[PDB]
């Protein structure tokens, strides 16, 4: 997904289906999209979801990818709190 | 079948979590961030979400309604000065959009000890007669001896 | 900051995958690795060009430029060093430039860039520091 505005209904439904490959490719593809300028915040509880405390890294650094680059304007999974879900379980 | 089981800190969600699955009482440590777990019950496999009740990451639960089919709700029922904070958690988790159509099963724990409130009483203090909305059951469980337990299993898996 | 952003181009007229540090090249990004890169970075074949007011270092593989812009420096030989480390870096994840793979592989050049360089400072990496992270 070079660049592909709309595209946010099906990584949802890629962000979380029992397969980690899906999963990640999903947060990949949100990520590419996010960063030439692109449509983001629908997804964010399933995207926050599955990661969360595992010391699994390969999800976990893509999710510590995605908190750099706009963790603020991102709200629908996250909301604002001291530990947001960008660290709680990242601890 | 989808489960989140939650509930304030110390109720005892992940003693009944392992209860449930190891049939042991494990020694637990509190719970930062959540378990998960299968548990099959005569058919079922329940996939329960157990996510730990302290306040940072009772911050975070709503990232784990989407897709829930049916609520655990934890009570320590020997707890009386927290009862309130457990009806206010509850009542706006009812409000919950992803949290719509779950079936509702409370469960009233520490049962074994002196004090504990009555399953009846809880059923006062949580407003749950006030939920008409979708299907609620309380029942009295004792996460230790496994009471209640299975009879609980039991009641979601009618959803 | 001193390096604004590390991007990975394709002269298609788009940044393909790219980092931003800290929230501010957003679309400035892709903006940017188009026009430039597409000229050669407006290079003659020389590894620094400047064009716009913006550094631009690069090395051409493909119809894709990797690509690293600055657009203050503290020194000579780090600017390069970066960007060669990165050039270990990338083959590792895509075999090469081609924008399909670059895209497809947009969370491990992502994270190596975040990894590589912090807040705009020239940390280094090694193919080996990578798999901890994408393990």
């Amino acid at each position: 997904m070079d660049s592909e505005p709309p595209s946010e209904i099906s990584l949802k439904n890629d962000l979380e289906k029992g397969d980690v490959k899906s999963k990640t490719e999903a947060l990949k593809k949100v990520i590419i999209m996010i960063l030439n300028g692109e449509k983001l915040p629908g997804l964010l509880m399933t995207i926050i979801r599955f990661v969360l405390p595992l010391q699994d890294h390969t999800i976990k650094k893509l999710l510590l990818v995605f908190w750099e680059i706009v963790p603020k304007t991102t709200p629908d999974g996250r909301l604002l709190h001291e530990m947001i879900l960008v660290c709680d379980a990242y601890r | 079948m989808r489960i989140l089981m939650v509930g304030l800190d110390g109720a005892g969600k992940t003693t009944v979590l392992y209860k449930l699955k190891l049939g042991e009482v494990i020694t637990t440590i509190p719970t930062i961030g959540f378990n998960v777990e299968t548990v099959q019950y005569k058919n079922i496999s329940f996939t329960v979400w157990d996510v730990g009740g302290q306040d940072r990451i009772r911050s975070l639960w709503r990232h784990y309604y989407r897709n829930t089919e049916g609520v655990i709700f934890v009570v320590d029922s020997n707890d009386r000065s927290r009862i309130g904070e457990a009806r206010e958690v509850m009542q706006r988790m009812l409000n919950e959009d992803e949290l719509r159509n779950a079936a509702w099963l409370v469960f009233a724990n520490k049962q074994d000890l002196p004090e504990a409130m009555s399953a009846a009483e809880i059923t006062e203090k949580l407003g749950l007669h006030s939920i008409r909305n979708r299907p609620w059951f309380i029942q009295a469980t004792c996460a230790t001896s496994g009471e209640g337990l299975y009879e609980g299993l039991e009641w979601l898996s009618n959803s | 900051m001193v390096l604004l952003a590390a991007a990975v181009c394709t002269k298609a007229g788009k940044a393909i995958v790219s980092r931003q540090f800290v929230e501010m090249t957003r679309t400035r990004i892709e903006g940017l690795l188009a026009a430039f890169p597409k000229l050669m970075n407006t290079g003659k074949q020389h590894t620094f060009v400047e064009t716009e007011s913006v550094r631009y270092v690069y090395q051409p593989m493909e119809k894709l430029y990797m690509v690293l812009i600055t657009t203050k420096n503290s020194n000579i030989l780090e600017d390069l060093e970066t960007l060669r480390l990165f050039s270990r870096v990338i083959p590792e994840y895509c075999r090469a430039l081609e924008e399909n793979e670059i895209s497809e592989h947009c969370f491990d050049l992502i994270f190596a860039f975040d990894e590589i360089v912090a807040l705009g400072y020239r940390e280094n990496v090694n193919l080996a520091q990578i798999r901890t992270f994408t393990e």
